[PDB]
C-alpha cells in the first residue's frame, strides 16, 4: 500500500503516516508537518500542546527543534 | 506552518 507499516488501514494507528505521537489520522487540519523530518504532529499532542496552528513559515518538531 | 490538510 502507500504505507508498508499500517497498510493504510484506517482503523489502525500509525506513527509513520499519521500523527507521529499518537498515531491518529483525525484532524489533518491540525497536524503540523515538521520542516526537517516531515513527520506529522497534532497540535494537541505536542508538549506543550498548542491551541492553534502557528503562523510562522516553518515549524520544527520536538525531535528536530534546536535547544531553546 | 504546513498542515497535513488546509482549509484553502
Ligand atoms: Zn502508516
Ligand atoms: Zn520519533
Ligand atoms: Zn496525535
Ligand atoms: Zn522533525
Amino acid at each position: 500500500p502507500s504505507c508498508k507499516h499500517c497498510k493504510d488501514d484506517v482503523n489502525r494507528l500509525c506513527r509513520v503516516c499519521a500523527c507521529h505521537l499518537c498515531g491518529g489520522r483525525q484532524d489533518p487540519d491540525k497536524q503540523l508537518m515538521c520542516d526537517e523530518c516531515d513527520m506529522a504532529f497534532h497540535i494537541y499532542c505536542l508538549d506543550p500542546p498548542l491551541s492553534s496552528v502557528p503562523s510562522e513559515d516553518e515549524w520544527y518538531c520536538p525531535e528536530c527543534r534546536n535547544d531553546a | 506552518a504546513r498542515t497535513k490538510q488546509t482549509a484553502r
